[PDB]
C-alpha cells in the first residue's frame, strides 16, 4: 500500500514543510499531486531511484528519491497558494497509477486564526417523537479554523453509522471574510422508543486537526492544538 | 500540453438512476482510464480502457473510448449511495518523454439523492443539552423535489441537504439544520427564503 504523512498539516508562510509517501510494491514510478478546487495537478514525478523530473506545477517545491520506496515532497518557503490537499501516487508498469489517502495542507499568515470548534448536541423534540416516532439529535461544531475536523457519533462506545447524516462541506460562518471560521452539522436519527430509554449515552465527537506539540503559543488563550472537542446527551423518557 | 476536457462538472442523480460522464480532447490517447476519489479518501482506478472501440462493462459500470481516440465515457447502473464521490478520466500521455505521466479532467462531482418513499414534511426545534437558552431548527422528512436555499439574513446560518451515512442507509431523511443567535429568529421563519411543501407541519417548542 502507500502511506502519506501527515494526514493533515497547518504551517505558516515562509516555513519549510516536508509531506512523506511511502510505499511496499517496489513500483518505479512515483508521483505528486496537488489537488485545488483546476482537478489533479503534477507538481514532480519520479521515474525510478535519483531520477526526479517536474511536472505541471513545479515552482515552489523540491522532490528527492534517494531510496525507491520514498519521495518526500517539499516545500521550500510555503505560501499561501499552496495550501491544497495533496495526493501522492506510484506506479509499477504505466500507465495505471496507486494514489495514497491524501495530506490536507493549509498554509496561514499566522496562527492567530487557527480555533478549535465549540461542539454541541441539541436533543430531539417531542413533537417529531409524537409525529414520527423517531429521535433526530442535531450536532453542532461552530467557530473553528481551518476545516480540519472530523465528525463521528458515540452511543454508549460504540460506532453509530445508521441514521448518521453529516454535512458534506462545512460552512464558512462569515463567507465574506477571509479566512473566516467553519461551522459543521450533522444528525443521528433513531427509534422514539431507543431515546426514551434514559440509559443511552449520546456523544457526538469531532476530532480537530491543530498545533502539534512543537509549536508555541504567545497569546493568552489556550494553544490551539489538535484536540477533541465532544458533547454529550442522554435520553429523557418525556 | 495535452488537454482532458471533462463534462459535466458536476451531477445530482438520484438513487437507481443512470450516470453519465463525457470526455474529450484535442489530441490522440492510446489508453484511457478511469478513477474514482470517494470523499476524504483518495482516487481508486475504476476501469483500464487499452482498446480503442472495445465496450467494456463490469456489471454496473460501463466505459469505452471511440475509434478517433479523443473521446470516452463511463456509465454507472442503478445508482447506489456509495457511488458518491469525484470522478476523473486519465490518459497516458503519448509519446516516450512524458510516458508514465498521465493527463485528467478537471473531475465530475457525483451525489447521490435517496428515494423517500413516504415524506412527511416538518420543522422542529431541538433544544441544546446544557443551555435551554439555545437552539436550532430540524426541516426534516421532505423528498427529494425540495430544494434548500441560504437566507438572506447575515446573522442566520443554513445547512443544505446532508450526506448520508454510506455504511448505513438504515432512517434514510433528508434534513436541513438552521440556527441563529438573533432574538428575532424563529423556526417558523427560519427557511423563508425557500420553497417548502405547502403541508409542512410546523408545531410549537
Amino acid at each position: 500500500g502507500i502511506t502519506q504523512s501527515p494526514r493533515y498539516k497547518i504551517t505558516e508562510t515562509g516555513r519549510q514543510v516536508t509531506l512523506m509517501c511511502h510505499q511496499t510494491w517496489s513500483h518505479s514510478y512515483m508521483f505528486w499531486y496537488r489537488q485545488d478546487l483546476h482537478g489533479l495537478r503534477l507538481i514532480y514525478y519520479s521515474a525510478a531511484a535519483d531520477i526526479t523530473d517536474k511536472g505541471e506545477v513545479p515552482d515552489g517545491y523540491v522532490v528527492s528519491r534517494s531510496k525507491t520506496e520514498n519521495f518526500p515532497l517539499t516545500l521550500e518557503s510555503a505560501t499561501r497558494s499552496q495550501t491544497s490537499v495533496y495526493f501522492c501516487a506510484s506506479s509499477g508498469v504505466p500507465p495505471v497509477q496507486f494514489f495514497g489517502p491524501g495530506t490536507r495542507l493549509t498554509v496561514l499568515e499566522d496562527l492567530n486564526k487557527v480555533f478549535p470548534p465549540e461542539v454541541a448536541v441539541f436533543e430531539p423534540s417531542e413533537a417529531e417523537i409524537s409525529h414520527t416516532q423517531k429521535a433526530t439529535l442535531v450536532c453542532l461544531a461552530t467557530g473553528f479554523f481551518p476545516d480540519h475536523v472530523e465528525l463521528s457519533w458515540w452511543v454508549n462506545g460504540k460506532e453509530v453509522h445508521s441514521g448518521v447524516c453529516t454535512d458534506p462541506q462545512p460552512l464558512k460562518e462569515q463567507p465574506a471574510l477571509n479566512d473566516s471560521r467553519y461551522a459543521l452539522s450533522s444528525r443521528l436519527r433513531v427509534s422514539a422508543t431507543f431515546w426514551q430509554n434514559p440509559r443511552n449515552h449520546f456523544r457526538c465527537q469531532v476530532q480537530f486537526y491543530g498545533l502539534s506539540e512543537n509549536d508555541e503559543w504567545t497569546q493568552d488563550r489556550a494553544k490551539p492544538v489538535t484536540q477533541i472537542v465532544s458533547a454529550e446527551a442522554w435520553g429523557r423518557a418525556d | 500540453m495535452q488537454q482532458l476536457n471533462q463534462s459535466p462538472q458536476s451531477m445530482f442523480i438520484q438513487e437507481g438512476e443512470d450516470v453519465s460522464m463525457n470526455c474529450t480532447s484535442s489530441s490522440i490517447f492510446n489508453t484511457w482510464l478511469w478513477y474514482k476519489q470517494e470523499p476524504g479518501e483518495g482516487p481508486v482506478l475504476l476501469i483500464a480502457l487499452y482498446k480503442a472501440g472495445e465496450l467494456t462493462s463490469n456489471g454496473r459500470l460501463t466505459a469505452q473510448f471511440g475509434i478517433t481516440r479523443k473521446d470516452s465515457f463511463l456509465n454507472i447502473s442503478a445508482s447506489i449511495p456509495s457511488d458518491v464521490g469525484i470522478y476523473f478520466c486519465a490518459g497516458q500521455d503519448v509519446g516516450n518523454t512524458n510516458a508514465g505521466k498521465s493527463t485528467f479532467g478537471d473531475g465530475t462531482t457525483l451525489t447521490v439523492k435517496p428515494n423517500i418513499q413516504n415524506p412527511d414534511p416538518a420543522v422542529y426545534q431541538l433544544r441544546d443539552s446544557k443551555s435551554s437558552d439555545k437552539s436550532v431548527c430540524l426541516f426534516t422528512d421532505f423528498d427529494s423535489q425540495t430544494n434548500v436555499s441560504q437566507s438572506k439574513d447575515s446573522d442566520v446560518y443554513i445547512t443544505d441537504k446532508c450526506v448520508l451515512d454510506m455504511r448505513s442507509m438504515d432512517f434514510k431523511s433528508n434534513s436541513a439544520v438552521a440556527w441563529s443567535n438573533k432574538s428575532d429568529f424563529a423556526c417558523a421563519n427560519a427557511f423563508n427564503n425557500s420553497i417548502i411543501p405547502e403541508d409542512t407541519f410546523f408545531p410549537s417548542p
